């Protein structure tokens, strides 16, 4: 019975941690996506400027 | 009325009542436990939260009394709680004056002292085992380290912890039962209920105190 109690409690605590783990993983995913999108935009802008300046 | 009881012989005489009564205690404990253990669920179902909260309570008392290494002694202190608690509550609530023994009343495993001084020797073996396990074999708590002339008091102290712990539990269960018996002859069952309540209130506590105090002696070994 002691083992059963432990198993159930661990299963629940583990579920909470995983749920906590998943939330952090999704926050990281969102941050990475945001950073990547910024790079695209900024990168291209810089490119044109440098390219625009060279053309000029 | 009677503090007499009937022995059973295997070349030596052992009380019949205490074996039968503690057998009912072992059966009710393993029966409800192996009921509660069969289908564990992540979220505590009906009836398993009680066993779970029991385990939580035991863990807390051992942890407070022992310390960081509470988790090896949890089955021992849990058995000291549950066997003594279920012993007293089985003596109180299970109607056994309907049952007529050959020579004696059947009330509890703890009524005969034998149970009390056996449980005290088991806590003595427990704190001696903790003290000769974790600490130096050469010496344990008993050394007259604080003062050499503190030896007589200290040597005496070792004897007393099992005797007081053996005696308090034993006297208390027996005293409570006697009051119920000595009241009942004088009067019918209706008058005595409050008294039984009071005794039932102590019946768990002298259990709990025992387990608590037993855990505390483990701590005095580990330091």
């Amino acid at each position: 019975l002691g083992d059963f109690m432990d198993k159930r409690d661990a299963s629940i605590k583990e579920q909470l941690s995983g749920v906590k783990d998943t939330s952090s993983e999704v926050k990281q995913l969102e941050e990475q996506a945001n950073a990547v999108m910024r790079a695209a935009r900024a990168e291209i802008s810089a490119a044109l400027n440098k390219m625009k300046k060279e053309t000029q | 009325v009677g503090q007499h009881f009937y022995w059973q012989i295997g070349g030596f005489q052992i009380h019949g009542q205490v074996l039968i009564t503690s057998w009912v205690v072992i059966a009710i404990l393993l029966g409800s436990a192996a009921i509660a253990v069969r289908s564990p669920q992540t979220i505590p179902t009906g009836g398993q939260n009680f066993f779970e909260y029991v385990l939580e309570f035991i863990r807390d008392v051992s942890k407070t009394q022992i310390g960081e290494e509470y988790r090896p002694w949890v089955p021992f202190i849990g058995t000291m709680f549950l066997f003594i608690f279920v012993s007293n509550w089985s003596g109180a609530l299970l109607p056994w004056k309907i049952i007529q023994l050959p020579h004696g009343e059947l009330a509890a495993p703890t009524n005969d002292i034998n149970t009390t001084v056996a449980l005290a020797l088991l806590t003595s073996v427990a704190y001696f085992y903790a003290g000769l396990t974790k600490k130096g074999l050469g010496y344990f708590g008993k050394y007259i380290q604080p003062t050499p002339i503190l030896l007589p008091i200290n040597i005496l102290e070792d004897f007393t912890k099992p005797l007081s712990l053996s005696f308090r539990l034993f006297g208390n269960i027996l005293a409570d039962e006697l009051v119920v018996v000595v009241l009942v002859s004088l009067v019918p069952l209706v008058v005595p209920i409050p008294v039984m309540f009071l005794g039932l209130f102590t019946s768990g506590i002298q259990a709990l105190i025992f387990a608590t105090l037993a855990a505390a002696y483990i701590g005095e070994s580990l330091e």
